[PDB]
């Protein structure tokens, strides 16, 4: 048999940062 | 052979009564009628002896032997993949009883590669079915990384062994075995040997030996050396550095040494020149501070050398009074105090292994692997051990669990929290904390067990600027005496210790100026000189301006 | 979990084929295997026959021994690659005692425990605790349908220094009711599965009724996961301890770090001081530590300045003093003495 090279998919999920607001 | 094979006392006990007794004693199990379904699995750190072991054992028992070898199992068909196995657990099952090895089994058991853990998993079954129940056959899988075996196939191995790293006593055996048909001296003190390579594997003490062997060589070299310069009257001495003419006077023979044994200098030579597995990666190189170049700071030394120095020099005399081998201490001040330069002198002076964390170092983008770098973090400090984990700038990675943190660092900070707390008080690791602003660090990592030692590294007193200015002049090169009534200055009074570096600096520069002038009223060597600091003095002000703030914390 | 009959067939059937002896009576390793399962009596007969194989292995290297006049395990194979019978014993009941003991639950992993052996006699003072204990935790426990008389129809909370018997009042309460402890942490609930592990407590909890829920660290657990672990907590702190018998006691260093909804009358109750023991029990705290390695004793330590050492921080004056010790031992070229002890008083 001949072994073939395939295309996947991944999960990553990175996490970004925020900003973010306050009052008086 | 089993004699080959050493400091496994521990293993080997295990594998007499999981191994070797459903192989050669089945008839007591026949007559007491229990089926043995143990799976017995080997794991253990890289190089720990898993393969040799598993061989010198089947030689041993005598009953039929299968080496099973993962990537040997593909013959290049799909379904030729499963004809391999099912000839082995087909083999054993009619030539029972009979020990199956199955070696590096996660390379095949973490299409074609869903079908072999399915066959592999079945197979195991077949032999509890057929079978007298009396002549049992056992399968040994042996893997460095337990945690990539299929769930489907871990759950069949019941019995694990877990070998581990050898101890002190096990290292020593390791060492007499490997040099036993070798020509030794008689200063080789391997109870020495023992105790200054901590987190070697059985792999790695083969190096130390393996290193100290070339060393006994190296002085038949130098002498073949000579007689090829002896054989060639100057010969490519010019433009030829001496190791590269080397390789060109025994090259030019290649056709044309006595027996020596191994000294004791020689040994702790190999030792130094062998790296551990463990500290491949993840180490930091140990800081060239020593307490030399720490000037005062009596307080912060006597503490740091009865809680972290002392008990890895002395681990019995310490453990008698109740000072358990391990501490977990959190340097805070003013900045420019020293916090950093101590815990630099603590992991030279202490001759462990080092590992610093600079800040939020262990931050990932991706999920879980932020934690992963924390938990692994801890892994190889235990292999290691005794280690020192520096945590530099520590209020970076444990902040205070407001309610604007994010589900992010909060996930990091319960990592290293649970971590802390797996830090045993006979484990060896010993963890340092450093932060200038105690009060963003988060108050859960300041319990027992976590670094509830706290040492305050504040700004010198006056006499103690003067050690510390005598100190950096000292590891540098105006004479004593000056030097006194320079760091007794007023114009000292909140100098640090990088102040007075700072100070020692400007004074320095100041020569310069006053060289490069000097040198130009005489053509038209550079000395610190009092006149120097006293210009230094006016130029130079205090980095902490108000010190009140670092120690209401 | 199987109750405690129930265990008796467990036992018999996996020894079904197994050569028991008159002396093995089971029903006194089932009382003795509280937490254990079924799949922890089973490596419980793998322990007791692998114990009963030892005895053949043991006259086995006996019976090598001699013929033949490197450390132990490696000269017993040896021996035994040599001769490359043995004789049918039976488990004894000796045995199977021993290989309770070796095998260790699995409820243990899950955090699940047995009845606590701890009692009020381990811990010190408390003696105005003990009467608010009696009524809000202990008392609804022992008397599931007296309460009803006063119409009174989930919980309390610990707070105070830590490591001052926190953790060890909760487990002298599971037992003075004879309930169930699960003591969990808050760090190590945290895991999006934080959430499911919540849950999971409290249903192994009601399977194995009557049982204590004890939250140490809760504050970790839910501060103030935001509104995912502090809404699934409040769903079983509502249905708890009415016909359940269920108390879940929290413990934390001030009663402000755990969210609000937290504490309301339905879930939580009364708040309890815990910490700050007095001069009798700091007697055997102190003793406590030197007995691992009494004149000094009860004097360097009932004095006026050793009052507001926790037992957290009373472990620092000893360690203090041991310092000192070694200090001595230095200057003098491993024994605690008085002299240690008043250089270290003033130092902590
Ligand atoms: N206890 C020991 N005594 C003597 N030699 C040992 C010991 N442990 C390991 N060795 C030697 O070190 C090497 C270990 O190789 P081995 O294949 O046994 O490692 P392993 O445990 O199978 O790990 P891995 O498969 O991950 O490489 C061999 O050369 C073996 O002779
Ligand atoms: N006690 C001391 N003796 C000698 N030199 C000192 C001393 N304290 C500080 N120094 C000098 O100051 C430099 C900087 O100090 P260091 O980095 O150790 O302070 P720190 O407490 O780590 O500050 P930060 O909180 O900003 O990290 C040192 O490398 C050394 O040159
Ligand atoms: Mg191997
Ligand atoms: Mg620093």
């Amino acid at each position: 048999l001949l072994l073939l090279l395939l295309l996947l998919l991944l999960l990553l999920l990175l996490l970004l940062l925020l900003l973010l607001l306050l009052l008086l | 052979s089993i004699l080959d094979i050493a400091g496994v006392d521990d293993t080997l006990q295990r594998l007499l009564k999981e191994v070797w007794f459903p192989l050669r004693g089945g008839e007591a199990c026949e007559k007491m009628g229990y089926r043995y379904d143990n799976g017995v699995l080997l794991h253990g750190p890289s190089g720990c002896g898993k393969t040799t072991l598993a061989h010198a054992i089947a030689g041993s028992i005598g009953v039929a032997f299968i080496p099973v070898s993962a990537p040997s199992v593909i013959g290049g068909t799909s379904g030729e993949s499963e004809k391999n196995i099912r000839d082995v657990f087909d083999e054993a099952i009619r030539l029972a009883p009979c020990l199956i090895f199955l070696d590096q089994i996660d390379a095949i058991a973490g299409g074609m590669e869903s079908r072999i853990v399915a066959e592999i998993m079945n197979g195991m079954d077949r032999i509890r079915q057929n079978t007298p129940l009396g002549k049992n056959v056992v399968v040994l899988a042996a893997t460095n990384r337990p945690e990539f075996l299929d769930p489907a196939i871990r759950r069949r191995f019941s019995v694990e062994i877990d070998m581990g790293m050898p101890s002190e006593r096990a290292r020593e055996q390791i060492l007499r075995s490997l040099t036993r048909d070798l020509s030794l001296a008689d200063d080789i003190n391997f109870k020495e040997l023992a105790k200054m390579t901590p987190g070697y594997v059985g792999s790695d003490l083969q190096y130390v030996v393996k290193a100290a062997v070339s060393e006994s060589f190296q002085a038949n070299i130098d002498s073949l050396l000579a007689q090829a310069r002896a054989k060639h009257p100057a010969d490519h001495l010019a433009n030829v550095s001496q190791p590269q003419r080397d390789w060109l006077l025994l090259e030019a023979h290649r056709d044309e040494w006595p027996s020596t044994k191994i000294t004791m200098e020689q040994f702790r030579k190999a030792v130094s020149l062998v790296q551990p597995a463990s500290k491949r990666e993840g180490f930091s190189t140990i800081p060239d501070t020593t307490w030399s170049h720490v000037g005062a700071l009596e307080d912060v030394r006597k503490k740091l050398e009865m809680s972290i120095i002392g008990p890895i020099k002395n681990p019995e005399l310490f453990t008698r009074v109740g000072i358990k081998p391990a501490a977990g201490i959190l340097l805070w001040g003013p900045p420019g105090c020293g916090k950093t330069l101590v815990a630099k002198a603590v992991a030279n002076e202490s001759k462990a292994n080092f590992i610093s964390i600079k800040g939020p170092e262990l931050l990932n983008k991706y999920v879980g692997e932020s934690e992963r770098a924390v938990r692994q973090l801890f892994s190889r400090a235990k292999s290691s051990a005794p280690c020192i984990l520096f945590f530099d700038q520590m209020d970076a990675l444990v902040p205070r669990r407001d309610d604007s943190l994010s589900d992010a660092s909060a996930r990091v900070v319960n990592t290293l929290l649970t971590e802390l707390d797996g830090v045993g008080d006979r484990s060896g690791i010993y963890v340092i904390g450093a932060t200038n602003r105690p009060d963003m660090i988060d108050e859960a990592i300041r319990r027992p067990g976590r670094l509830g030692t706290s040492i305050y590294v504040g700004l010198p007193s006056a006499e103690d600027r003067v050690k510390i200015l005598k100190t950096l002049y000292r590891n540098t090169v105006t004479t004593d005496a000056d030097l006194e009534k320079v760091a007794l200055d007023l114009r000292c009074t909140g100098f640090s210790g990088a102040d007075l570096g700072n100070l020692m600096q400007a004074a320095a520069q100041a020569c310069l100026e006053r060289v490069y002038t000097q040198r130009q009223q005489k053509r038209k060597e550079p000395v610190i000189t009092m006149e120097d600091w006293e210009k230094a003095l006016n130029e130079v002000k205090p980095s902490v301006k108000d010190p009140e703030k670092y120690m209401h914390s």
